[PDB]
């Protein structure tokens, strides 16, 4: 039954700032709690075992506290390398359950999405397929919603989404959304739109095109 | 150090055995855990084997799906996964467990990627994304229907690197689909050329698609 609740799932912070991640165990696990750090691309690495003990070779700014049911990892004075994903894990006996994980992300200023919409290329059309692509680029924060419409009604399925990790240079996010249809479905309807609901506007941004253009 | 085997492409209903060479220590001294991570998602404990006695404990959710063994002679632990489905597509790690002192998993391996698909090696279709109906214009390429990963995308043979976003591939109905956009000044394209370069090493394929304005 052992459940490990790690919050927040998403944390914004600057370099030098002092952040705190928490882990709640559903039952008493004493000091049997470890913290790992997983950089983008790599295997995880042990930071802390026994709730408060730093593994050899781990910098001292990292600092685990807590016991029984309530646990925290603190990182004093952040550094560029300290950004990533962070997991708790129970390690007494079975199951050695992980918390859901926290993505430590570099804050910046809010930015609206740049939305571009793209009809199916003529090349795809000769294959017998049709994909409409919408890019939503360089927005912050990472939370966003996209809705597709064909004529005057939503389309749920056929939509594949993909997201970039946070940018090296400008610390933003971007998102691709592709709606796929048969050529006959695509040709049977005129208008195609892509609505972007972001915190940077009460109103959603709408980009569209008429097939007959 | 712990070294795992390479990436794997397996059909639905088949099985895979992945290996994990333990070294730098006495294997029969320490347990060996296995951990599952779907791409872009959390970690999940599978179980452990104790090489000394071959003793197993499993996350109940993986009992029957995962089978741990260990050949003490070759210092190597295995995990066999059986009757594979889409859900089993993940990266899998072996991880050494701690000692009497205070338990706890310490040394991870590099991981082993497992992909479940019925597809054979397939080259990508590359479709240009030109604007239909401003100081900056966004263009792009849709790279569709390939297998396996990875493909690489550049623009103008690398010399266009600012304003480029190449998105992670998504696997639907056995094949991958990826996209890439590039934003340039409306004063340049289409008077200056913009071309995407898409390489797919597994099929020995390279494709240049010049982006041309839509006809009308």
């Amino acid at each position: 039954e052992l459940q490990m609740t790690q919050s927040p799932a998403s944390l914004s912070a600057s370099v030098g700032e002092t952040v705190t991640i928490t882990c709640r165990a559903s039952e008493n696990i004493y000091s049997y709690l470890a913290w790992y750090q997983q950089k983008q691309g790599k295997s995880p690495q042990l930071l802390v075992y026994n709730a408060k003990t730093l593994a050899e070779g781990v910098p001292s700014r990292f600092s685990g506290s807590g016991s029984g049911t309530q646990f925290s990892l603190k990182i004093n004075s952040l550094q560029p390398e300290d950004f990533g994903s962070y997991y708790c894990q129970h390690h007494y006996g079975t199951p050695l359950t992980f918390g859901a994980g926290t993505k430590l992300e570099l804050k910046r200023a809010d930015a609206a999405p740049t939305v571009s919409i793209f009809p199916p290329s003529s090349e795809q059309l000769t294959s017998g397929g049709a994909s409409v692509v919408c890019f939503l680029n360089n927005f912050y924060p990472k939370d966003i919603n996209v809705k597709w419409k064909i004529d005057g009604s939503e389309r749920q399925n056929g939509v594949l989404n993909s997201w970039t990790d946070q940018d090296s240079k400008d610390s933003t996010y971007s998102m691709s959304s592709t709606l796929t249809l048969t050529k006959d479905e695509y040709e049977r309807h005129n208008s195609y739109t892509c609505e972007a609901t972001h915190k940077t506007s009460t109103s959603p941004i709408v980009k569209s095109f008429n097939r007959n253009e | 150090k712990l070294l795992e085997s390479g990436p794997e492409l397996v059909k639905p209903g088949a099985s895979v055995k992945m290996s994990c060479k333990a070294s730098g220590y006495t294997f029969t001294s320490y347990v060996m855990h296995w951990v599952k991570q779907k791409p872009g998602q959390g970690l999940e404990w599978i179980g452990y084997i104790n090489p000394y006695n071959d003793g197993t404990k499993y996350n109940e959710k993986f009992k029957g799906k995962a089978t741990l063994t260990s050949d003490k002679s070759s210092s190597t632990a295995y995990m066999e996964l059986s009757s594979l489905t889409s859900e089993d597509s993940a990266v899998y790690y072996c991880v050494r467990g701690g000692y009497r002192p205070y338990y706890a998993m310490d040394y991870w391996g590099q991981g082993t990627s497992v992909t479940v698909s019925s597809a054979k090696t397939t080259p990508p279709s590359v479709y240009p994304l030109a604007p239909g109906s401003n100081s900056m214009v966004t263009l792009g390429c849709l790279v569709k229907g390939y297998f396996p990963e990875p493909v690489t995308v550049t623009w103008n043979s690398g010399s266009l690197s600012s304003g480029v976003h190449t998105f992670p591939a998504v696997l639907q109905s056995d094949l991958y689909t990826l996209s890439s956009s590039v934003t340039v000044p409306s004063s340049t394209w289409p008077s200056e050329t913009v071309t995407c370069n898409v390489a797919h090493p597994a099929s020995s394929t390279k494709v240049d698609k010049k982006i041309v304005p839509r006809d009308c």
